[PDB]
């Protein structure tokens, strides 16, 4: 699978 | 309710800080004075040494050289180590008792923000010193723009997380000197625009972002996820 979705820096 | 005496302490810090310009210019002419001194000190010892060692015991030439290095050389360093500063940072460490904290102006910011959101005033309007009355006379930094931009992305404001950030930015093209970290800029403003849904806008801000720091590790790891999705 893709990596998680962009996180809050 | 301390509301009114809180305008009172402004204008009494205002005051404060014009006295610690006027202390600040008086430790400048101290250093300088202090540095005039060493600078034509150096130059004697320049001199003397730069002879001495082009050079391939006599009694007169061996009484300046063990003067010299026992003595001369002991009252140069105590100028050196001489501290110009106490007068200054005795004042400041004072009058800092009564200044804004933190919290005032991560306070301040918010209002700054409050009014925007209000007025629905722009960006480059507010940087630039534009607001009516006031004409052409406050001006923000890029590392203003970049705080204020912070602060609306710790309230979960994209859209003006966006907008601070792009103003940030465009203040960096047109050449203003400034200290901020563009690749954070970028962390912030690219995730921000993610948050609104603009994924093609995400994934160039991001590509530009890794020219700056290609192992910039959450970067990589969103180019990635837009690769997988968009493609």
């Amino acid at each position: 699978p893709p990596p998680p979705p962009p996180p809050p820096p | 309710p301390g509301f009114f005496t809180s305008i009172g302490q402004m204008t009494d810090l205002i005051h404060t800080e014009k006295d610690l310009v006027t202390s600040l210019k008086d430790y400048i002419k101290a250093e300088e004075d202090k540095l005039e001194q060493i600078k034509k000190w150096a130059e004697k010892l320049d001199r003397l040494t730069s002879t001495a060692t082009k050079d391939p015991g006599h009694p007169v030439n061996a009484f300046k050289l063990m003067k010299r290095l026992n003595t001369e050389w002991s009252e140069l360093e105590n100028l050196v180590l001489k501290d110009m500063s106490d007068g200054f940072i005795s004042n400041l460490t004072i009058q800092r008792q009564y200044f804004p904290n933190d919290e005032d102006q991560v306070g301040a910011a918010k209002a700054l923000l409050r009014l925007q959101d209000t007025y629905n005033l722009d960006t480059d309007t507010i940087s630039k010193g534009n607001l009516p009355g006031v004409k052409h006379k406050s001006f923000l930094t890029a590392e203003d723009c970049f705080e204020l931009g912070k602060v609306a992305y710790t309230e979960a404001d994209y859209y003006h997380t966006e907008l601070w950030m792009e103003q940030a930015l465009r203040q960096l093209d047109e050449g203003e000197i400034s200290t901020i970290d563009k690749v954070s800029v970028l962390d912030y403003l690219s995730y921000a625009v993610y948050q609104q849904g603009d994924l093609d806008k995400a994934l160039l801000l991001t590509k530009k972002l890794l020219e700056l720091d290609p192992e910039h590790q959450r970067a990589n790891g969103n180019l990635k996820y837009f690769e997988y999705i968009m493609a």
